[PDB]
């Protein structure tokens, strides 16, 4: 399973 | 910034005449992403040709594995055909079936 | 008897549109399982090997969800990092993201990863100890301030120990013939005549995983690497890898060159000659 969404750069 | 395909064409199997097998062209080593990459029969385009979906090594550039059924002969020639945006030409690398 | 589960994430912006081109590839060791392409039909994650077809609804509902969300995050971080560098709305631009964890033998955490860049350089990556990150460059510089007001490191340290790892091995027990185990190279040399006073030897190692081999020259006893070629290890594309080495030799002199092949699915590394 993927994590979730990375935080915006 | 722009990276160059590198380009392996090999079967699955070691070949012998008659007898179906895989027909591979490794392509790596490239950026960006967009490329054209064709399996050959005699200079001609082969239809049913998959791949593997898009990915990459540690240094970024990507690769891809396209692959089709085939059954070598001995009149038959087999090459696998890539461009991509840091060729000048595209790239036809022609297979040999002890590399 | 080590596994491992990886994703990997390219967005590239596309001059003519806007919805950035987005694929999405999930990795059980070296075996793609699921992916997602933004111009599919289907906008879904979709199975890519036959043991994750076993996976239910609830499974592809929630993947489909996260990945299409990190498109959207792509979207915006390209925007973003045009503005870092200053770079027109004109060209094209590609992210890229991959994570994963390891395991070793006995299934436990092993070691984690989590990488990220920008046209093709690193950007900002997950330092080892999974708590700090390295900036490339003064804008990832940014983005890693950013990241440390909102404890990213933490948050992709617990996924990579936890859930990453808890997942790896339910895959792993939904794999059967499907998953690719390990798998000694079977060997043989190949002999070309070149000249009337030169031939080359080919040592061929095929049908092994994982990947990792060495093929090494001795001559008499020890390491030749002069007049030797060697290519780059290569997916057969049934699961199990190829690589050869060749050598240049006196005609008549082959015995004198011995093929060496480590691998770990050897007990002992296999020599072979002409």
């Amino acid at each position: 399973k993927t994590f979730p969404p990375t935080e915006p750069k | 910034i722009q990276r160059t395909p590198k380009i392996q064409v090999y079967s699955r199997h070691p070949a012998e005449n008659g007898k179906s097998n895989f027909l591979n062209c490794y392509v790596s080593g490239f950026h960006p992403s967009d490329i054209e990459v064709d399996l050959l029969k005699n200079g001609e385009r082969i239809e049913k040709v998959e791949h593997s979906d898009l990915s990459f090594s540690k240094d970024w550039s990507f690769y891809l594995l396209y692959y089709t059924e085939f059954t070598p002969t001995e009149k038959d020639e087999y090459a696998c055909r890539v461009n991509h945006v840091t060729l000048s030409q595209p790239k036809i690398v022609k297979w040999d079936r002890d590399m | 008897g080590s596994h491992s589960m990886r994703y990997f994430y390219t967005s590239v912006s596309r001059p003519g549109r806007g919805e950035p081109r987005f694929i999405a590839v999930g990795y059980v060791d070296d075996t793609q399982f699921v992916r997602f392409d933004s111009d599919a039909a289907s906008q879904r994650m979709e199975p890519r090997a036959p043991w994750i077809e076993q996976e239910g609804p609830e499974y592809w509902d929630q993947e489909t969800r996260n990945v299409k969300a990190q498109s959207q995050t792509d979207r915006v971080d390209l925007g973003t990092l045009r503005g870092y560098y200053n770079q027109s709305e004109d060209g094209s631009h590609t992210i890229q993201i991959m994570y994963g964890c390891d395991v070793g033998p006995d299934g436990r955490f092993l070691r984690g990863y989590r990488q990220d860049a920008y046209d093709g350089k690193d950007y900002i990556a997950l330092n080892e100890d999974l708590r700090s990150w390295t900036a490339a460059d003064m804008a990832a510089q940014i983005t890693k301030r950013k990241w440390e007001a909102a404890h990213a490191a933490e948050q992709q340290r617990a996924y990579l120990e936890g859930r990453c790892v808890e997942w790896l091995r339910r895959y792993l027990e939904n794999g059967k013939e499907t998953l690719q185990r390990t798998d000694p190279p079977k060997t043989h040399m190949t002999h070309h005549p070149i000249s009337d006073h030169e031939a080359t030897l080919r040592c061929w190692a095929l049908g092994f995983y994982p990947a990792e081999i060495t093929l090494t020259w001795q001559r008499d006893g020890e390491d030749q690497t002069q007049d030797t070629e060697l290519v780059e290890t290569r997916p057969a594309g049934d699961g199990t890898f190829q690589k050869w080495a060749a050598v240049v030799v006196p005609s008549g002199e082959e015995q004198r060159y011995t093929c060496h092949v480590q691998h770990e699915g050897l007990p002992k590394p296999l020599t072979l000659r002409w």
